């Protein structure tokens, strides 16, 4: 057991790791900045130390101020959530180092997954699928040229070197002429007749696998997670498991990811995201921490995440075997934002009046009450609704009621938005691509 | 509460993008910053305050236009 | 499926219902006595009655005026709940022939499980393990009273309509009279079950709700602990036959006293019950929408093999009173937060400016905390219970939290006269 | 001011049968114990009665509408 | 003077009372109905007493509750309050019969001033000024009528509502069964007068209050003293009110309404009770209404005569109502948020607060913004501003309205007719 | 009148002036700290301006700022309120060096009070009676300081108190004399001037209810004090702000012992308790000091201005009722008082947090009354009917208050609120 | 609770007819509809509670000479 | 009256060594710049200054004892 640790973050992720670690019987330690002393966490944790003023940059980024308080409350460990400084690998050399431990990977793990070229070079090596590409630049073979097209599979796309340049190619007899035609291209505009070639993934959906490693050579994936239905790159509902993925696609992919978790060394929880188009997986990237929409895994698979992130940080080892990991039900999130639901536009103020939705496979994660003022600095998220159900169509629904129950009046939320999205058929189909929610509000 | 890096103002005053009404603006979005660099002016009290830029990358987005006022803390800038 | 339906019911358990309804795309009508305007489940509701003024006798008892809105209403089924007209076989009855379903099992089986003698007759004749008792008045002759505690065996009782331990202390201790068998410290048990009223019949493991004040229940927790899957498939089967032959319909429950590995039948809930949501954590079934699908007429879809029981459930019933007089304690809740997070389950109609009148059972609510195991969902609800806030009223949360902390409970199978004893009653 | 509401739940009618006249009508006068109105209760014809005298100021409620406890259903002075 | 009182009202007037007993250390009886377990004034009350279900005819109209709870609490008088059963001589009656104080005037004055009949023939046998009228039905002789058109000035009324505005057409007007005359007031300003009474012959009366401002003949805004009136028409009228009350022997306080054209008053009722807008008067004498009926009914004559009685200031009343501002439907619901406004010279008269229900039953009125100020101009911008300062959430109020009155040009102005806040929203 | 102003303060006096500006058609800039986004004035406000982090001195003593948000939203004036800057003198000269208004009095007029030595030696010139003293130092002579000690009266203090000859000796062992108000009340006078030659009093107020030297309850007029004795004092403070060129309003406190005044110092600016005064004279002191700041000379002359009825002030902290200890929180729930006489001016409501910074006050309850008695049970009402929940508050101390015998007779002093509490 | 019955209106209870009667009931009795439970003195007339449901009397929750309200519970049953 | 607050986490102390003076003591005269303190953060000895002349009213904290970001240190009269 961690004899006493600092919940290095804020709002609804804070509450989240301090509720485990009541369970666990673990001290907490509550950071916060000055605007946050109403926080629920906060308000609820054993010992509290402000680390200084609102803006992030000068307190839950303040590396000195976090370890500064760790010593002064004698803690043993520092959990950094998400955000922030989550996959700071500076951080956790500097919380290691000064004799505390990282509740997350190896500071070495970080930079290596932090950077997208050692990241891409990692996950080939040890076989989790990627991109396919040329593996480099193209020469004036078009019978080479073709041969890499056709192993990729069509449709491809070509991009130059230089910084533009950029064709996408669907059939083998446009393809040399396409190089031809993007080589010149490049040459003119990017001073530079290079280029490349890569698989074109047109709908793709964002499909990310979780995992947890004791960093003993023990690794589990628990199922994957959609979150294509996003703003800006930004996510907006996710869901577990996936839709139109058999429990043999889910081992293909699970257990690739978890050999890679053994080869890297992995230590703590992880995903690993993937743009998923026609039954194949593409790594985007790894996220080398706790996720926001851990919860719907924590629904379909029983697995506490953060007191897994707990017990492994205290040096134990996997207590759970990959073979006892069942995928039961469904669950999806809808990310509750302080903000107008039509621009977008940030909505901080004071809640007037609050009132959580309940029932058979509600689960409400946030920090907010009556009386509690949204500080105008920060994620605009400010909660997360879950509804688990024995298939999709009912944690659909069940949704759909809770956010009719949902209450938080004094500021505008993306509450309505949310509605909206349950209401959507195409959803309500399932598998829907990263484009549509976009698509849907008209580009 | 936009995200992204965002450099705030330090005082009361009005927000500028260029040293001079007839010169060109110390930053542009999409440009590279260093620590140091100006972004801005916040002028206050006949004090032409520089804002300089506390983190490296390039601008996002520029929250102020010029002539308008700003007040402590507001959000002038956002940083890669 | 079912168009429309009255809740004839109030409170959480009205709240409950009404959330299975909107999942299922089900019209609600929310008939309330007056001074039930501001319950969330009415102002959730498609369309409201009021059915009388505040007493229960005059609203949630009234069968006409219940009745009534659902004929003007247009309402094709009444879900009943527990308590009130839930067991009122005449209720049912009206119900029925005023051309209405009714969510709950035919009368005459109502009737049947209503009455001791009759109650009894059937689980024996259907194999349901009973009481012991004299069987009939106990007459003056002392060889044939004695003889008749031998095969009970003691310690026996002796009820009108004091204890005995021995041969020597039966003749002083015994107006007509009857003797049963003295179970000194047994543990309530009992068993979930659901059956289509078309020969199916399942269980759904069992509940322990030992702790109780002047028979109330106040904590319950599935499964019971010690209960082997042995004696739960024994107990189990032996009350889904039961539901066959007595031809039950809907859901019920049969309690069961419990001492040295035997089970003793005192009585069938022929209804849901308040404890019901422990039974759904761990089963992952959804009892109330399973008595909706049962009335539409549908035969029950989960089979007895696939009845699985994972984890551990607690719940801890909140009720306006003084923890320590036990008093209702009416009033306006001027603060109120809801417990969340991982295995939380928060039950209850309350919020922030709502009055607790004072008519009706002092429960307020219930937390229901499912865990991996039993320590886990004991945790969970220590710390649910210190999120939860609840002020301009007393509660018995600072009890329940006490009982949480309790070593016997923490132990597990503590009996049905543990908390009196504990608290000194 | 006065407010006679129903003191069930049930159907609200103005005649003692279909195509008879109504009890009352506005501007008329009446008296404690004159029958106002009826609500149909499960086959049950209930009369209503005025519990205070004076002139109907208001008629609230349409036949063949639905009405609950405590609903107004004559308004008098 | 009185131990303790039971307060058969509820709401901001019975709120109201209690104030005033609290601090006579008087000790409160708060009856109540099933539905006001939750009234502000009934959980400050040092005893209460549910008398009833909701309906008020059960309740607050139940005489043998009320009665009762006097006996069981050992209550030495009752306050009727406003409305209800304040002007009902039976109850005022049975009161005295059970050995109790009827906090109000006799039952006789109630009955003599209840009746239209009885009422207007007090007044003018009192000197109080009437409308003129016909004094009997009218025959088929038309120099007769138009010599009573006359007398009485066009334009004329003609009753059982047909208007005349001169003489030409007189006659067919008699055509659209015994017909009455009256004079026409066609734009008329309520204008009502303020008296006390000791009932032991001593009667003064507290200026005046101008209560024009009405939606379907009920008041919405009331100020004081009427502006245009001068201090010698006031003390007119004043007199006449005061002498009136020493002629049929009045106890307790009440309100002489009068409607007022081109510098005539003209009776319509008198009030045998304290009103909602009281408070106006309150802040411009510093004359404390309520304490005064206690005093009065504890049987204390006069304090204050009337060489004492002085007009400093303006006063102005906003009546808030639970009612949809443009359809005016009640609005009966919980108080999701509430805050009262504040400052020199404002005062806030309402039981409600965050978290409380308008029940769906009583009248719709929930509180009562008085503004004080040195003068007329003050007093509404101190309104304005309270206005914009009070909140209530989670039913729909008047609050909107009652600041478009204030904004009103013509209300800034002053002097507007019983009939301008329904011309102006188009009614 | 003025066209639009900042108000450089928070809370209640924030607030009241928010108010003033509202009646007179005032255009208002809420400036505050990072921590008072949610203040109700700043809500209230037309124009707000974020000036500082929490800390008082980087926000509502941040001068720079304050000037600058002065000039981005093109306010013409700046209203102090009290506490803070507002008896700042170099505060003052900034702001009409950057060419607004200073809503108070002219710098030069702040430094003269805001000093002992020259404050005193204009009210000597003015005719306001002071501390009797030595007026200088003494050396052998003790004939000399005996009959100094006589006329000058026992009991007396160096510079530490002396009630005799025999104990004068030791205790002189360069030395001044004074004399020791053992018991006094402390009595002080309101003042408007125009800065333009007009000045009058308005009647006094007494604040002997204190604990370490801070005013817990305030009322108006003083009890014991004639209509002959208050013109006695209130004419000679009238005659002191025409002297020192006086504007703006101000308050002239004294200790007041057997019948006599004795000054202590000017408040140059308005005082938290100029409510009580308000509620007995109909004058609106805040609307007066926009109205001077404007240009204007005073409307009212010294005849127009009558004592009527009386009032009571009870001051609302956010502390401990035994400890003191301030008790920064969310206020969880609350609710005003009201009623005939009743006026509550906070800025406090349901959901508000009072921040771990700044004074604990929090509100005022003021009750007026026909006379003394009337306005002390009115007071216990509504302190009684007030409702703070989610911190602590001095609520309870105040109803004690209320209820002492000695304060209801009244005429207690200085040092009796602290007599009772024993400490 | 139990089944409650209450009172109709405003007035003292009392638990016998005099002084030195019986009481109508006692905790553990049994009692049908109709039978008298209690009394309410209200003006000069002194008011019988009735049960309106049979079964045995839980609990008596008001001493004699005592005030009682409307809709206050007075006794328990079953 | 005016307080100096602590611009960082860490643990505060009176002395910039164990066995040296106090920089200040109560009644003491300061003016701007000169130091108050010491809060240690991650071994560095942290010296808080004055940001108001005038004298010490009160030493808020007792040296070894640990404190946050804006919290109370002296106060200065």
């Amino acid at each position: 057991m961690l004899d006493k640790i600092v919940i290095a973050n804020r709002g609804e992720i804070a509450l989240r790791i301090l509720r485990a670690c009541k369970e666990l019987g673990i001290k907490t330690v509550a950071v916060h900045s000055s605007a946050d002393r109403d926080l629920k966490h906060v308000l609820l944790a054993d010992e509290t130390v402000c680390i200084g003023p609102a803006p992030s940059v000068k307190s839950y980024l303040n590396i000195p101020a976090i370890i500064s308080a760790a010593e002064i409350t004698g803690a043993v460990a520092i959990h950094p959530g998400y955000g922030f400084l989550s996959e700071n690998a500076n951080f956790a050399e500097q919380v290691e180092r000064s004799g505390f431990i990282f509740i997350g990977p190896k500071a070495e793990t970080i930079r290596l997954m932090g950077d997208k070229v050692s990241a891409i070079a990692a996950m080939k090596k040890a076989g989790v699928p990627c991109v396919p590409g040329s593996d480099g630049p193209l020469g004036d073979d078009m019978d080479k040229n073709r041969a890499i097209a056709k192993r990729i599979g069509y449709p491809v796309i070509i991009k130059a070197s230089g910084g533009r340049g950029m064709r996408v190619v669907r059939g083998d007899a446009e393809l040399a002429q396409s190089i031809s035609m993007t080589r010149a291209e490049a040459k003119a505009a990017f001073s530079n007749d290079m280029v490349y070639m890569e698989k074109y993934l047109e709908n793709p959906r964002h499909v990310e696998i979780q995992v947890l490693a004791d960093g003993q050579g023990n690794a589990i994936y628990l199922a994957e997670r959609d979150c294509s239905m996003q703003r800006r790159h930004q996510k907006v509902v996710e869901e577990a498991p996936a839709p139109g993925i058999t429990p043999e696609l889910r081992r293909y992919i699970g257990e690739r990811c978890a050999k890679a978790c053994v080869d890297i060394g992995y230590r703590g929880a992880g995903t690993f995201e993937f743009l998923f188009e026609n039954g194949e997986f593409y790594f985007i990237e790894m996220n080398t921490r706790i996720q926001v929409e851990h919860p719907v895994t924590e629904m379909i698979t029983g697995v506490d995440l953060i007191k897994e992130q707990l017990r492994i940080a205290a040096g134990q080892p996997l207590s759970i075997k990959q073979e006892e990991v069942h995928v039961r039900g469904h669950a999806v999130e809808c990310r509750i934002n302080a903000e107008d639901p039509n621009t977008f536009l940030p909505s901080p103020g004071k809640i007037t009046r609050f009132h959580a939705p309940g029932g058979f496979g509600v689960r409400w994660e946030s920090h907010i009450y009556a009386g509690y003022t949204v500080p105008p600095y920060y994620d605009s998220m400010i909660g997360k609704l879950i509804c688990y159900g024995e298939n999709r169509d009912v944690a659909i629904a069940r949704m759909k009621n809770a956010l009719q129950e949902l209450i938080i009046d004094g500021i505008k939320t993306n509450v309505d938005l949310q509605i909206r999205i349950m209401n959507d058929e195409n959803f309500q189909h399932g598998g829907t691509n990263i484009h549509y929610l976009e698509k849907k509000l008209g580009l | 509460e936009i995200s992204g890096h965002i450099v705030r103002s330090p005082m009361v005053g009005t927000f500028y993008r260029t040293p001079s009404p007839d010169a060109k603006a110390f930053i542009e979005v999409g440009q590279k910053v260093n620590v140091g660099d100006t972004l801005c002016i916040v002028e206050a009290m006949k004090m032409m305050n520089q804002i300089e830029a506390d983190k490296s990358g390039t601008v996002k987005a520029i929250l102020v236009e010029s002539g308008q006022p700003v007040e402590f803390d507001e959000p002038l800038v956002v940083i890669e």
